[PDB]
């Protein structure tokens, strides 16, 4: 019986930690399209100007 | 259950403020309409801290925009997070302050105030339960300094037993960019000093050589010296909102960083500031951090910790990290760095620790903390007010409002007081 | 029939509270809902509602609810009762003045009647089991008016009260020496018998016997739930011979003003190790005795040892006791005062400890808890009343204390009691 | 009514909306086992001879 | 053979006869229709038609028709007598004077016809059920010579009143403290047992354990209702130890003008919270004598109790009653006076509570009904008092009184009679 709980208790912390991890981890990848598309505006705004 | 209202004042604090309900309500999941689309449902847990309720699925912020020129406010509507304020907060005037602090303070503002204290008032009524006010502004202004230590000074009469947080931006000693800044830096420092419980010091001098040393950055507009007050803005009231294993809310940190009732002036910083060069080689652990922190150019005012020393310091972490591995970072400081702190306290530094760190990165922080190295700061203000106040020089339109000349020699005596009990702590 | 009262205030009693419910689920077989799945060894702390759901003897009370309303809505949400989990709105902010006399004077009625409720279930009464910590003025206001309540309302019930104490190197708070010379007033007179454990030894026994480099405050608090879980281990389970909490209240204290054990646990060990190492009593009985295991950051060889109690579980076989017990008073190191031949008591259980889900500790036979009284707490409080003297001979942080409604006076009168307390350890630890 | 039944399915999620209704409690469904008819069940210790 | 009549007088009287009247038909099984599906239990208050129709036995009186028109209107059309139901043009208009002296004149000859009409058809009457509230011009004049005209008419019978007290600081009305003084210049001499219930102590009664933040009118009347069909109920159902309607007269009124007892229920519950709890007899009897319970806002600690009546319902037995009513008498906190050394009144009956479908009581075996007769009430009665006294020091609402018929003089000797009964409340609270 002990062995059960155990298991079923380690089950639940998993999915749990899972969830947080997944959720923090979609951040980082939107920061870098989003400083790509800086750079791209930065370089067609200097050639608009000249 | 813990409310805390933000009031904005003048060009400079409104500036810095539009940005700070950018930053936040991207933490939060909310969008520019002002609807709830967000991801967790630990953002939506803690919201009556900073907002209020709408109809249909809105959420509105907590904030009281006030200026006496509404072309300043036209800017912050007209930007990208503009349609989520109340259109009934904003409360302007039609002649402007001038950059004079008698203006602001006793012909201009002083109509100006009974139409402001009216919506702070229920605003501040509909909380169940208030913690403290938030007010943002600059000492360098007529209107950031003439209607700022106005609006704290009305409602500390009328709510005694709270907390005031007012992040004024400091006059620099080589900008210089108002001709008459020394002399309402001591007239508004004379109020913030009997006034407030916590008032924090910002530089541009300091904002702007971060961003060179730190960032590498390349065109440092006005637009990203205010993400790096913003981010510690947020980092100091991130216990309110998140769940953390040894949290500090904000009447936490006004017992352990105040020793005696004069001295509530903070230096803060940020923890991860980095630059691309070498953002992708850097790094990230517990002992990374605190060589970042006590920086002396990561601090955001022109002072050298090395020219004093430490009274209380706190750090606010953000993210997953183990709390051994900060407190032995946080002791080693102490130890071997035994001069810059004093001797009559032991353990100076603080520690507090949330789960759940910015957008975009693992693991963050903010820094805060208290030094007689603010001296300087206090000093150089004081030495150039007292060149101008033998020739009376410019003093003769705040002496044409009511303003008396034995005024600025009250606030100068008041203002080499502090300085005094600076050194003499040290 | 005999059970015991647990009572979680302030912060740093939650999460060990935390830790220690989700241990206790699992030595009685109950899942996380609060039914067993599809015998009066949960009497002690668990009440058997006529559905069939286990509620816990417990009251989890704070004054902020950042931290209580991660229960309500946690996994065991199921298990607790709403009314039980007692909640305020502004947290007292290590403020003595704040918890004690204008905090936490509006939730004081609440409590107090959540104690009554589960003290009118009871039919036979033991004890009571306090968790707090020293530093905080949550855990240090609230507690001395928490307890001068239940002394007046209960004359002769045992206070078991589980302190966290202030480390010399590790401590957060700069407030924090202000606020344990305030806490003390209410355990030297309310208190029948305070345990002290630091958080220092704690790191340096994982980073040491565990071989954790990075220490969280989620793994102190198994190494403590462990201790708990052992004190109450001979109410639940049956033994050789069986220790009560009224048993060890007697045993342990000396005099009216010395009641503060410090605790131990062995083996404290990993996965990786004990699968090698042989383990009997023989070496356990030494290993608790050590200078480097003990869980309070102070030296044991500079004082001397006045009581001692060991609590034996699992296969364990009492004449290998014997010889450990014999073998200790051989040994010069270990040094008794003259006045006290008669210093150990055992206790064996047949109940063999348990493991955690996600845990770090091994999976061994048997394994000692130690509570030990003894005169290394000389150093540790001559330590703390030179940190409370340096930062008032200025009178730093005080203006704070003084606007809640705390006078100016009973910081000196908290200072020398401190003193009285202090110099009865070397009114004793001197040999007639 | 059903532009007021869009508006009201957005309006739940305030915490006003959660923790108080008008006339009633809030949802009790998270606090009691799932599948379990409320009103059906009986609460309480039975007395048996 | 054993019968009541009930009557239903202003808004607030009617109002919880429509929650009453909804609860009577649950028990009995009989349908809103008033037709029964597939037995003299329900004799006491419904009367068989030879058709199958089961009628009710109330008279529903009200000035104002707007709240009987919306009775005559809904799903209980087909229960209710058309000539039962009686209505005028223009209310009272909370004025004493427009319900006693110049309206209420001309449509009692057609109450009190039904009133004589509803007694023929009864072989047996025990007693009346008059509901109304004080501070109305309707609930407080009307109700006045309803009775002087009821007591000359039936002598020997009982008249049992359930009255709303007005509360000490929310009120809907402005001359409730002029129109309440003049109910009790009547109730004092022609009414035998007049119950107290507000409706501030109801508001935290929902607050706290049913945990309702926004109750209405329909949440307060389901909970007054519970404790009218408690009371009842030994006349319904059988039980072990039944109480008729005359029984507890003689238990609770030991002097002439002390018959104002105050109601209390348990275990007023919620459907979350129940399921964690164990409610046994010596718990739920613990939680009629804690001061957040009763229905009525008045400390009790201040006063002693004089006499009580326990009711319960369901699953007890008389065992586990007297053993938890000897822990009462132990206790210091529940004081009685010397010349009552018995003060408890003990009714035992064998049907459960039944719970209406869509409420928020949760379903429980058993329940107690508390009826006390205690002095705290002169504490209630002094605050009212001082409202009266400082708005008669300057004449103020006088002139409408005297508009109708109603003299000033009258104030005067009104004003005379509770300072007698407050009086009187000291001269039985004097110990010999
Ligand atoms: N073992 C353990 N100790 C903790 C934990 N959290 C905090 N502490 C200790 O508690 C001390 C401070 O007391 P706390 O309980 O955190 O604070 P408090 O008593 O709640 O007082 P407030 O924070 O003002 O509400 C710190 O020095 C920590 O060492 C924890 O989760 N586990
Ligand atoms: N609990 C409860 N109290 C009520 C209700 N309706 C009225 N009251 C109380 O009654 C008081 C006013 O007296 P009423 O009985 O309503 O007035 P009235 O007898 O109808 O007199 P008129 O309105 O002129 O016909 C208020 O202070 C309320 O507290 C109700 O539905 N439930
Ligand atoms: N960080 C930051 N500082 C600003 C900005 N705009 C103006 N300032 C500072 O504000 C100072 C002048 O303040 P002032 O305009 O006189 O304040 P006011 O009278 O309240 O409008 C200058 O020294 C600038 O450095 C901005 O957008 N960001
Ligand atoms: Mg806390
Ligand atoms: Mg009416």
């Amino acid at each position: 019986l002990q062995n059960a709980l155990t298991q079923k208790l380690e089950e639940m912390l998993r999915q749990r930690e899972d969830l947080e991890q997944v959720r923090q981890e979609l951040y980082q990848e939107e920061q870098a399209e989003i400083y790509k598309s800086k750079l791209k505006e930065e370089a067609e705004k200097k050639l608009r100007k000249q | 259950m813990r409310e805390i209202v933000h009031l904005q004042a003048g060009q400079c604090g409104n500036q810095i403020g539009a940005k700070f309900w950018e930053v936040i309500s991207d933490e939060h999941g909310i969008d520019p309409t002002g609807t709830y689309h967000g991801d967790s449902d630990l953002q939506l847990e803690r919201i009556n801290v900073y907002y209020n309720e709408a109809t249909g699925g809105k959420y509105v912020p907590r904030a009281v925009l006030v200026d006496l020129e509404p072309g300043t406010m036209d800017s912050v509507r007209s930007g990208p997070f503009g349609q989520i304020f109340r259109p009934d907060n904003f409360v302007f005037g039609q002649s402007g302050a001038g950059n004079n602090w008698a203006k602001g303070h006793y012909t201009e503002g002083a109509e100006l105030v009974d139409s402001v204290l009216d919506v702070v008032r229920k605003e501040a009524e509909s909380c169940d339960c208030l913690q403290g006010f938030q007010l943002t502004h600059s000492l360098g202004g007529g209107t950031g300094s003439g209607m700022g230590t106005l609006l704290i000074s009305k409602i500390r009469e009328e709510y005694p037993d709270r907390i005031m947080n007012t992040f004024s931006v400091v006059p620099s000693p080589k900008v210089s960019d108002t001709v008459v800044e020394p002399y309402n830096a001591t007239l508004s420092v004379h109020q913030l000093v009997e006034n407030t419980d916590e008032t924090y010091c910002i530089d541009n001098e300091a904002l702007y050589d971060i961003c060179f040393r730190t960032l590498k950055l390349t065109t440092p507009t006005y637009g990203d010296l205010n993400h790096l007050v913003s981010a510690t803005m947020s980092g100091v009231t991130t216990c309110l909102r998140f769940p953390g294993q040894l949290n500090a809310d904000l009447r936490k940190l006004a017992v352990n960083m105040v020793p005696f009732p004069r001295l509530h002036f903070f230096m803060p910083g940020f923890a991860p500031l980095t630059s691309r060069g070498s953002q992708q080689y850097r790094a990230l652990t517990v002992p990374e951090l605190t060589q970042q922190m006590f920086d002396a150019k990561n601090m955001m005012a022109a002072c050298d910790p090395r020219h004093g020393r430490y009274l209380t310091v706190a750090a606010v972490f953000r993210g997953r990290m183990s709390m051994k591995e900060v407190d032995e970072q946080m002791l080693n400081v102490q130890n071997k760095n035994s001069s810059y702190f004093v001797e009559w306290i032991p353990n100076n530094v603080k520690t507090a620790v949330c789960d759940i760190p910015p957008r975009g990165l693992k693991m963050s922080a903010t820094f805060i903390g208290n030094s007689t190295a603010i001296q300087e700061l206090f000093k150089r203000i004081s030495e150039q007010f007292t060149a101008m106040f033998r020739r009376k020089a410019f003093l003769h339109w705040y002496t044409g409002e009511g303003m008396d000349e034995m005024e600025f020699t009250e606030a100068e005596s008041n203002m080499n007081d502090l300085v005094s009990e600076y050194q003499q702590y040290q | 029939m005999r059970e015991c009262i647990s009572i979680h205030v302030g912060q740093a009693g939650v999460q060990i509270g935390n830790a220690c419910w989700e241990l206790y689920c699992l030595e009685h077989g109950i899942q996380p809902d609060g039914q067993m799945p599809s015998d009066d060894s949960f009497n002690t702390f668990f009440s058997e509602t006529g559905a069939g759901k286990h509620v816990p003897r417990a009251v989890f009370v704070d004054l902020e609810p950042t931290v209580i309303d991660e229960v309500r809505t946690g996994t065991y949400r199921q298990l607790f009762h709403p009314e039980q989990l007692i909640t305020g709105k502004e947290d007292a902010a290590n403020n003595y003045a704040r918890g004690h006399y204008t905090i936490g004077k509006e939730i004081i009625d609440l409590v107090l009647d959540r104690i009554r409720k589960l003290a009118d279930q009871c039919t036979g009464l033991q004890g009571f089991l306090v968790f707090h910590s020293f530093g905080g003025g949550t855990g240090s206001g609230f507690t001395s008016l928490l307890m001068e309540r239940l002394s007046v309302d209960y004359g002769k019930k045992s206070k078991l009260e589980f302190s966290i104490y202030p480390a010399p190197q590790v401590s957060t708070a700069v407030v924090e020496p202000y606020n344990s010379i305030l806490t003390t007033h209410t355990t030297l007179e309310h208190s029948d018998c305070a345990f002290m454990v630091d958080n220092e030894a704690i790191y340096d026994i994982c980073r040491r016997n565990l071989d954790i480099e990075r220490p969280t405050y989620t793994n102190l608090n198994r190494l403590i739930g462990q201790i708990v879980s052992s004190i109450t281990a001979s109410l639940r389970f049956d033994g050789a011979l069986n220790v009560d909490l009224t048993e060890f209240q007697t045993n342990l204290v000396p005099y009216p003003r010395i009641h503060f054990p410090l605790a131990t646990y062995a083996p404290v060990i990993s996965a990786e190790k004990a699968y090698h190492e042989q383990l009997s009593v023989a070496e356990i009985t030494n290993a608790c005795f050590e200078p480097a295991n003990q869980m309070v950051k102070c030296d044991p060889r500079h004082g001397k040892y006045m009581a001692c109690c060991l609590l034996y579980r699992g296969d364990v076989v009492p004449k290998d006791v014997n010889a450990a017990i014999a073998t200790i008073k051989t040994k010069r190191t270990i040094q008794f005062v003259d006045w006290c031949p008669t210093g150990f008591k055992v206790g064996i259980n047949y109940q063999p400890p348990t493991v955690v889900p996600g845990g770090d500790l091994a999976k061994v036979q048997r394994a000692v808890c130690m509570l030990s009284n003894t005169t290394a707490i000389a150093e540790a409080w001559a330590r703390l009343d030179h940190k409370f003297d340096l930062m008032y001979a200025k009178r730093a942080f005080v203006h704070w204390y003084v606007g809640e409604g705390m006078e100016e006076g009973e910081f000196s009168e908290a200072r020398e009691d401190m003193a009285a307390l202090e110099k009865d350890y070397e009114e004793v630890g001197v040999d007639s | 009514t059903f532009q007021q039944k869009i508006k009201d399915k957005k309006e739940s999620i305030y915490l006003s909306n959660r923790r108080a209704p008008l006339g009633k409690s809030h949802d009790q469904a998270p606090g009691l086992p799932k599948g379990m008819d409320t009103t059906n069940t009986t609460f309480g210790t039975a007395v048996i001879k």
